Formats: C-alpha cells, structure tokens, sequence
C-alpha cells in the first residue's frame, strides 16, 4: 500500500511514539485538594538504549549506518544528557494521579515492488517522554485502556518522510581576510539537530532542560581550500576577531518552557542551534577562498498546537536560519605577514628606515601616537601607497605614557588606503593617543632603501580628515582606483599644466559610475583656500575654470556605492 | 638550527629521525637547518688554498632565500647571555661581525669553538657561541663559556663545541 | 646460503662495552673532580672588566 | 577512562581533572626508566655504584 | 609530578564515571497568569561525587 516506485527506502514517522506494556515503567505521581506535582526525568546512558527489530535483509549495522546519516545521529545525541519535566496541579476537592513513560522516534526501511511494501525493519530511538493524567475518586473502576496499551501509537502527530537508497552585492572590502558572523539560530533540515519533541497536555506545564552535565558539543565546518583554510587554522581566526575560547566545550545552560492553557493541549519542539561565522579572503573585489563555520548555541523552541497521512521527501541537506539577520564583518590580521612595532609614541615628527628583515615582503607596522591628532602618513618618493588600519579596543585597559602597550589585538577596521603598489599617494588621517594602529606596507619590489614618514600636521591640511590623498600627476583622462565605503573620502592632487598666475583653462571633473558630493581647494605652497562645494559628479557636465600652473585637491565623497572601483576624468 | 619566521634570530629545533620501514636501523637527519658557509675576513692569505687554519678570522654567514646574512653580536651586553643577531651582511658601530675559530680540546676530536672579539688586534675577549636554555633553547653567545674550557679536562660535552656537515657522497636520506 | 648462520654471527664480545658498562655517574663525577693543580691561574680582560 | 569519561564532564572540580590530566601525560616506561643515576649526574652527588 | 600524581578516584556510588543525576531547585514565584512552577535552576546533584 505504497505509491512510490520498487527499490528500498528509508522512512521517519517523527517523534511522540509509545512502545505497549511500558506504560506504568517509571511509576506515578499522586496529588489531592489542590497539590502540585512534578515529575521529571534525565535520557544519559541506561535509558537511551535504542531498540532494533531488523530482516534478514537489513541488519542492524545497515539500519545504523543509512539512517545516521540522513537523519539526526542519535548514536552521538544519546551521549549528552537531557532532562525533561512535567507539571500537573489538581483540581480542587479531586484527587489526580499521573504516570509517565518514555516516548521514542520510529525509523523504518522498507523495500517497495510493486507497489506494495514486502518488508519493514523498524527502529526505536530514545527520545523524550509523556505524562497521562486521570483525576480519579475513590474506589472507581477504570478502563484498561489507560494503563495498559496493546500497540504501539502515534500520538503527538502522523509523519512521514521518505528517502529512496541510492546505491550580487557591492562589498568595498579592501585586500585581506575578514570573518563576518552571519548571525544565530541556524539547524540543520530533516530535524537532524532536534533535541526532542514533547507534548503538554491542558492544564498542565513542560520543560526540556539542557543541563550542561556534558561540556561535549559538536561544531561543524565547511571549507573550500582546505589548504589554507583549515580547520585548526578558521578556529584560530575566530580566536583573532572574537575571542572565541571555548569551541569544543561548553558550561551554558539553556531550558524551554511551557505552560500550556486550560483548553488544548500544545506540542513543544526543541532544536540544538548553531552560530554561523565565514571566514572570506576578498582580493580585487572576489571572494577566492571562504570557510563556514557553525559554533554550537543554546538552541531553539518551536510551539505548535496539534490539529492525513501526506507522504514527503526528505528535504536537500542545508541550514536554515530562524534566528534575527545579521551581518558583523571583522578585519583580521594575516598571521603570515610579519608584524614589526614601533615602541615610541609619535610625537611631532619620525622617520622609520624599513628593516632589512622584511625582505622586501609585505608586513605591518604597529605604532601609536603621543597625543591626538591628525597626522600625515606617506612613503620616500610617495610609493609605495599605504593602508591604515585600527586596533579594535585598542588602549582601553593597560596605558603606559610614551611607550607603546602591545595589547596582541588582531581585530582591525580598516580606515583608508589603496591595494595597488605601483601608484603614488599618501594618508592624512585623525589618530588618538593610546590606540594601536598598523601599517601594512605591500609587497615592494626595489631595493631601494624605502622609508615612511610622519608628520603632524597641524595646518589646513586637517580639512582632510581620514582621507588617502593620490598623486594624479604627469597630466597633459581616466584614473581610476578602489572605490571607499559610503561617507568615506578620497582626494586626488594635481599641477595644472608656464604658471603666471594669468593662463587658465578648463577642467571638467565626473564620476562615472558612483555619485558623491566634493570640494576643490587650491593649495598655496600649505594653506588650503577652497574653489568650490557641493559638486555633483554623477556624470556632470559642469567645467570649472583654473589658472594653469596651480596645484589643487579635489575631494570626493561616495554618496551612493554602485560599481567596486572608482573612475575620475580630467 | 633554523631561522626565525619573523624575529631576527635562530630558532632550535629537534632533528628529525628514520621512521620509514625497518626498527633495525635508526639515525637523526643532518642535511637540515640552515647551510652556514665560512668567509675569509681580511682575505690576505694566498686564495689558491682554501682550507680553514685554527685561530682564523672568519665571517660566519648563512644563505636565507638567495640572499647571504651574517651573523653578528650586540656590542655591549649585561646578562651572562644574550641572543645572536642574524642580519644581512652590512657594517655598524652597533655589532662585532669578526669571529675567530679556535681549538681549545688537545686531544683528538672533530669539533671546535668559536670566539667573538672586538677586533683583530684588540685583545677584549666578547664571548664563545653555543647553546643553552627554563627550556627555550637559544643560539647564544656566553661569557660563562670562556672559562669552562680552561677547566682541564676539556668537556667535549659543552655547547660550545661544534662540527661542520657537508654534503657528501656517503650519507643519504 | 644467505640464511645461514656461523659463529661469527653470534660474537657479541665488545671489550670497550664492558669497559662501559661497569662505569657509573660517580666514577665520571671523581674523573670529572680529580686535579692536580693547587692554583692553575686564569685571567681575562673582557670590556674593562678584568 | 579519564579521556572519555572525565574531561567531558563538567559537574566535578578542576582540582582532581587537571592533576589527572597531568598524571597521564607521562608514560609507565618513563617511570619505569627513572633511576638515581639521572638524578646523581644531574645534582653532581656521588653514592655507592655496585 | 608526586604532587599532581593523585590516586584514581572511586565512581560514583551507583556505579561509573560519567555524569552525575540531576536536580531542580527554586520554583519561582506564582506569576499573575502563569503558575511558574517548572521555572527553576538545575543542579547536578552529586558534584564532585567521585
């Protein structure tokens, strides 16, 4: 009596069956003239037993191994112990008597031809248990139905899942790995992380306790290289951004209760839940390399009230989130990449001589400053071109005056920038005393002995707050370069093209794909006076008239971020 | 020997040993850790014989990536001991570059001892190079040194005493 | 012919191991600690530290 | 025992899990290979050899 | 190592090293429309059996 085609399937009739001649197992409770009565129960060692009753087709280690891997692995569930409570309060001048057994998940395998079953194994799975109440007076006769049951039943509802057995976004991301926590909540399909369905009667009250006798827990892991992602390695990341200690253990209790209405009775579902972090390695606007890692959490209730069959396929394997959407990116430091420090506050004026130990490989600089301000951050010759990063909580616990504390804080934000190191540029950027910072200086190629060079710089130069400045010389147009972040700026300078303060000309200056909102000012060789506000360049057709022979700063905005890179005409 | 992935200095490793087929045999691998090279410092001798003389002065450099470092010492230092300083071949006021290759032990053996000092001329002995370690073995220079050897007999058991390997037709992986 | 053996296969005798054998922590600790020198001078100028 | 059973609960003090923890981290051949001569050489005390 | 070397304690009196019984503790307070009997803390109960 089966509509699917001939060959073997595995079957889950879902949770809430009762085995016959097991109901008064455990015993039963007695309360009177109002008394309350709990009783409770733990699924470890002894309890968790599993039942097979296999064919001579299918033994037992063929039943285990299929369903343990479509369906939750109950040989690892029954490990950890949960608890489970019941609550039942009696009425007033009555007497009530409740007794509690155990309830168990129905996994079978059949074998169809023609179009009728000839052939069933059937396994039952510790699941979580059931309490059936009766107020009684004194002397009455029962019907036998209620202690004693002669077949086993489905009670809290029918279920059938089949198997056959076979034999876009825009992401200003600069260069560099980042782990960005997805959010709380996700389980897995096909119920294979349910800790256990239980069913309260009315007026009565439940709970499903994890009560943490076990630090075991399991986290899960999905790489795309296991050559640079690997497991020991993702781990030691999260470590880096979030401090992720515990990852194998646990000591966090989580219950689930229920206090159903005095009118129908109400089913109560409990999940194991996972957190989900991706650990990406984003290069030239490209995700190459990406880890998922799912962390254990403390679950997930689900309520539902019970109201035929309705045979379903077992859903594709997958997460689903049912927890609030989020999105937390973190910057992280590249363990590869060495990590000098600069022991000395910056107070007014340094230059750092590049150590030969770096063998012209990329690295990072680790310094802090004397007190705050906005300093001016560029590089011998101006390349190669720099990026800035900040120490997350950085300088908040221990401060010693002058020197440099080195938290070993890995969790960066990126603040300016460029990835490319053939162009020519420079940072002016707003740096507070007692925070960490670094630098990471790219790969450089010449053996040239390069240098970076700091300055206070105390002028109208400040007007260029967080902002990294391109040398957009040998003009004589289409420049373009890593687009910023919405409400983040970038600056381009340029010498006009036999100055005399009288030759001018015009220039016409458009964005081509994102709009921002700029200013012009005219530098003085120092003082900055400004030539303009408020210009548009989402593709404007406006030219403005300077005297050749001038050196200007045009700064940009991002308005509205539509295409990674960021394109300039003159 | 090997050098430090970031810190400018030769970290100690154990060697590595025959696990492949057989519990009849065993031995430690030794064509591992960095290839130092010794180079004649005033180069004033004849360059047609190339042989290394006791109480030489020599430079003792080492090959990182294609690229020839050197192995220097810090010019003034407290402690006992102190980490050597692995850089690229150069010249400062900072650090002693002249190394002198002595043979204290009189009776026979392979190994041999070597000297920092201030100068050729100059008669400052600055320390003999080893090992020590509170764990954490280090490639050091030690002052303590200097009079242990003296201490008749000569224990051939300090880490003062060091043997050069070459690549030769005899060992094998 | 290879598997075969002959009485040099079973010598065993190694004099110096012997020798080796009956040698303890305290007999290298009295090797170690015997001298014949009352005074047997050392001098050192190291950096104006004589 | 300790590896399967022990670590993984988490209703008992730290007092008795790290010393056990610890306790089998050396192996019975260490032990059964620690003898005076290590300590004799390693303190520099002489004592009766045979 | 004597000091961490502690003897291997006993199991628990029923038997077994692996995880105490639990327990439930502080019913709280009968809330204006929900009883609140279940809401409780949880305890192993024997801790530190061993």
């Amino acid at each position: 009596t089966i509509d699917l085609a001939d060959g073997n399937y595995v079957v889950s009739r879902g949770d809430g069956w009762i085995l016959s001649r097991q109901n008064q197992i455990l015993g039963g409770s007695v309360i009177s003239n109002g008394s309350t009565g709990i009783v409770g129960d733990l699924r470890v060692n002894d309890n968790a037993i599993p039942y097979y009753y296999p064919t001579p087709s299918f033994n037992e280690e063929y039943i285990k191994n299929n369903i343990q891997t479509v369906f939750a692995n109950f040989t690892e569930a029954n490990q950890i112990p949960i608890g489970f409570e019941f609550s039942k309060t009696a009425p007033s001048n009555k007497n009530l008597y409740m007794y509690l057994q155990y309830t168990y998940i129905r996994y079978e395998i059949i074998k169809v031809l023609q179009h009728e079953i000839i052939e069933r194994a059937v396994l039952y799975v510790p699941s979580l248990g059931y309490v059936k109440s009766i107020e009684f007076n004194p002397g009455e006769k029962i019907n036998k139905d209620f202690y004693f049951l002669t077949n086993d039943k489905c009670i809290l509802n029918e279920q059938f899942l089949y198997k056959k057995i076979l034999e876009q976004r825009v992401l200003p991301y600069s260069n560099g790995l980042y782990v960005i926590n997805k959010g709380d909540g996700y389980i897995r399909t096909n119920d294979k992380d349910l800790i256990g369905t239980l069913l309260i009667e009315a007026g009565s009250s439940g709970s499903i306790i994890q009560p943490r006798l076990r630090n075991t827990t399991r986290p899960l892991f999905t790489t795309s290289n296991d050559a640079k992602f690997s497991q020991q390695y993702t781990e030691e990341r999260l470590k880096d951004a979030f401090n992720v200690q515990l990852f194998n253990t646990s000591t966090s209790l989580f219950k689930f209760v229920e206090e159903a209405p005095s009118n129908k009775n109400i089913c109560i579902k409990a999940y194991n839940t996972y957190e989900k972090y991706e650990l990406i390695d984003y290069q030239n606007g490209s995700i190459v390399n990406k880890a998922e890692y799912y962390l254990p959490s403390l679950g997930y209730c689900e309520v539902t009230n019970a109201p035929e069959v309705v045979k379903t396929q077992v859903a594709e394997d997958g997460f689903i989130q049912n927890g609030p959407e989020e999105e937390i990116v973190v910057g992280v430091i590249d363990p590869s990449e060495n990590i000098q420090e600069i022991n000395t506050a910056i107070s007014d004026n340094y230059t750092y001589n590049i150590p030969g130990i770096v063998n012209n490989n990329p690295f990072y600089i680790l310094f802090t400053v004397n007190t705050t301000g906005i300093y001016k951050i560029n590089a011998q010759n101006n390349l190669p071109s720099l990026k800035i990063y900040e120490a997350i909580g950085s300088g908040n616990r221990n401060f010693q005056s002058g020197n440099l504390c080195d938290d070993d804080i890995k969790a960066i934000n990126y603040i300016t920038g460029f990835d490319s190191p053939n162009a020519k540029s420079y940072l002016v950027v707003l740096l507070n005393k007692d925070k960490n910072y670094y630098i990471r200086v790219p790969q450089t190629s010449s053996n040239i002995e390069n240098q970076i060079k700091f300055k206070r710089e105390e002028g109208d130069l400040r007007n260029l707050m967080n902002s990294s400045v391109n040398i957009i010389d040998n003009l004589n147009h289409y420049y373009t370069r890593q687009s910023p972040d919405v409400h983040d700026y970038i600056s381009y300078e340029f010498t006009i093209p036999n100055f005399n303060n009288k030759d001018t000309s015009n220039i016409r200056l458009y964005t081509s794909y994102n709009q921002g909102i700029g200013t012009l000012f005219r530098v003085t060789e120092y003082n900055l006076i400004n030539i303009q506000q408020n210009l548009n360049l989402l593709n404007s057709t406006k030219s403005i008239r300077l005297l050749n022979g001038a050196i200007y700063i045009l700064k940009v905005e991002v308005t509205e971020l539509n295409n990674y890179n960021i394109k300039l005409h003159i | 020997i090997k050098l430090k992935k970031d810190s400018p200095v030769g970290e100690i490793l154990t060697r590595s040993k025959y696990n492949q087929n057989s519990k009849y045999i065993n031995y430690r691998d030794l064509y591992i850790g960095e290839k130092f090279i010794i180079r004649r410092k005033s180069n004033s001798q004849s360059i047609n014989d190339d042989i290394v003389r006791k109480e030489d002065y020599i430079y003792l450099d080492f090959f990182n990536l294609n690229q020839e470092w050197r192995v220097y010492t810090y010019k003034y230092f407290k402690k006992e001991e102190e980490k050597l300083f692995l850089a690229p071949i150069s010249d400062s006021d900072e650090f002693y570059n002249t190394i002198q290759i002595k043979e204290y032990d009189e009776q026979p053996t392979y190994s041999c001892q070597l000297l920092f000092k201030k100068d050729e001329e100059s008669t400052d002995e600055i320390g003999l190079i080893g090992i020590h370690r509170e764990y954490k073995d280090y490639f050091c220079i030690s002052k303590w040194y200097l009079k242990e050897v003296k201490r008749k007999p000569y224990n051939l058991k300090l880490g003062c005493n060091w043997q050069f390997i070459p690549k030769d037709e005899g060992w094998t992986e | 012919k290879l598997n075969t053996f002959m009485n040099i296969d079973f010598e065993f005798f190694d004099i110096q191991s012997i020798k080796d054998l009956i040698t303890s922590e305290t007999d290298l600790i009295k090797e170690e600690k015997e001298s014949d020198y009352n005074l047997f001078l050392f001098t050192l100028q190291e950096d104006n530290n004589k | 025992i300790y590896e399967t059973q022990i670590e993984g609960n988490n209703a008992i003090g730290n007092d008795i899990k790290l010393r056990l923890k610890q306790k089998f981290r050396i192996n019975i051949n260490d032990i059964w290979e620690l003898n005076l001569n290590y300590f004799s050489k390693e303190f520099s005390i002489m004592m009766p050899d045979r | 190592l004597i000091s961490t070397a502690i003897p291997f304690p006993y199991g628990y009196i029923g038997g077994g090293y692996y995880a105490p019984n639990m327990i439930t503790f502080g019913s709280a307070p009968k809330s204006n429309k929900k009883l609140n009997s279940l809401i409780s803390s949880t305890i192993p109960f024997p801790y530190a059996g061993y």
